[PDB]
């Protein structure tokens, strides 16, 4: 979901359009602010890039690594590349479109940009005040900012109801924080970042 | 093309409110599509509006369309608290054969052209002023205040960071404050 | 992997042989041959319509 490559680098799209008779696979950038624009269509039959007027090419390539597979690639990457890609490709109703990318070009600070975990485990104050305490996991110092924090429990994947804080930038990383209120279980914090521990996604564990 | 002059209007919950999307086209016949795009920036598709169709209706959604005025503007009737997005009013030609340039794509080439968006704030609904309960958590030399308050205005050293205010499910706020520290103000 | 589809296979300028070259720094290699590269000092050749580095 997130994608951080430095300029004068090659980035990568991968999206999770599950559709199986695709004949043409458009590629949307949403640079915040401005309408989600297509930069280019992949032909997959004949297997072309179709760009938009007024582009160079080898800008933007479009790769299969599978069957049913895209993956959108840029070339010497500048801060203008960065916004949202998604892959999307019409549908009999609508245009289906992919979960979207975050596609942030730093200019080279490089550092460990993992989101740094604190717990705040609450006190016996709330079980004595509404009996219903909160669990609280905040992310300090991560890049890019595109973070996923979502509470599940331990013999359940159903993405619980938690209260999510907005992201705010410290220096020029980034700190989130993200609570959960028991209505007394391992309520577990899932934090689905870019940069984390041997590449899946970061996991917190929140014991009674 | 699509524009959407008014960003980031904002609506109480289980009011109806009206997302006003403008287009200009050449098209004899065209669809326009009504997308949210949630925090998550899942472009989650709502509405389907055809220039030869009666105004569309999805339950909820509901679609005003002007064909010759050009306003296919979006209605949402009896908003819940999850219906805060950025809307997205597209303007497309899928499934149309006739009544466009005369290039030879095949209507799966063509591009959804998008406005730049309209967030919708989906506030609480009025209701009396609810009295918050405060708890410092505190775990390595970090503390977090935590606050049931209405309205959305309340006031809450290494450094400390913007408190967060958020629409509780329970119909009201629930703020945030982070800071590197180691009182009440809602009425 | 079947035909009609694409092969992935794993200095300023980078060649590859059986055919192209591509040069990192204007970041250059229509569309049959591409060249990716998914990390630092590290370039993949990909061929759409179904080696060596140099």
């Amino acid at each position: 979901k997130s994608v951080t490559r430095p300029t004068r680098s090659s980035a990568e799209i991968t999206c999770d359009l599950t559709v199986i008779n695709a004949f043409y696979i458009h590629w949307y950038l949403h640079q915040e602010g401005k309408a989600p624009q297509r930069l280019l269509y992949y032909d997959v039959s004949n297997s072309k890039d179709v760009l938009e007027s007024g582009l160079s090419p080898g800008k933007y390539y479009t790769h299969t690594p599978r069957r049913w597979s895209w993956i959108l690639i840029l070339r010497n990457l500048i801060e203008n590349d960065s916004g949202v890609y998604y892959c999307a490709t019409w549908d009999r109703p609508s245009k289906l479109f992919g979960s979207g990318t975050t596609l942030v070009v730093t200019d080279k600070l490089d550092a460990d940009v993992s989101p740094k975990p604190t717990i705040f485990l609450p006190s016996i104050a709330e079980t004595k005040l509404q009996k219903a305490g909160t669990y609280l996991c905040l992310l300090e110092k991560f890049f890019p900012d595109v973070i996923k924090i979502h509470w599940q429990e331990k013999k359940s994947n159903t993405i619980l109801g938690s209260q999510e804080g907005n992201t705010m930038k410290t220096n020029d990383t980034y700190m989130k924080f993200s609570w959960l209120t028991v209505p007394d279980k391992e309520h577990r914090c899932i934090v689905r970042h870019e940069n984390n521990k041997n590449g899946v996604d970061q996991e917190i564990i929140f014991p009674p | 093309k699509v524009t959407q002059a008014q960003s980031s209007v904002s609506m109480p919950v289980r009011k109806a409110v009206t997302l006003n999307c403008l287009y200009e086209t050449s098209w004899w016949s065209y669809y326009i599509f009504w997308y949210k795009q949630l925090p998550s920036k899942e472009m989650i598709f709502l509405i389907r509006q055809g220039s030869d169709e009666q105004n569309a209706k999805s339950g909820r959604y509901s679609v005003n369309f002007k064909k010759a005025a050009k306003s296919v503007a979006l209605t949402i009737s009896a908003l819940q608290l999850e219906d805060s997005a950025k809307y997205f009013c597209a303007l497309g030609a899928p499934h149309t054969y006739w009544g466009i340039s005369t290039d030879l794509s095949s209507w799966d080439t063509r591009q959804m052209f998008f406005g730049t968006g309209i967030k919708l704030f989906v506030e609480p609904r009025s209701q009396p002023h609810t009295k918050p309960s405060v708890f410092v958590m505190k775990n390595g030399t970090n503390v977090a205040c935590l606050v049931e308050f209405y309205p959305k205005d309340i006031r809450i050293k290494i450094t400390e960071f913007d408190p967060a205010i958020v629409i509780s499910p329970s119909g009201k706020y629930n703020a945030v404050k982070l800071g590197k520290y180691e009182s009440v103000q809602h009425d």
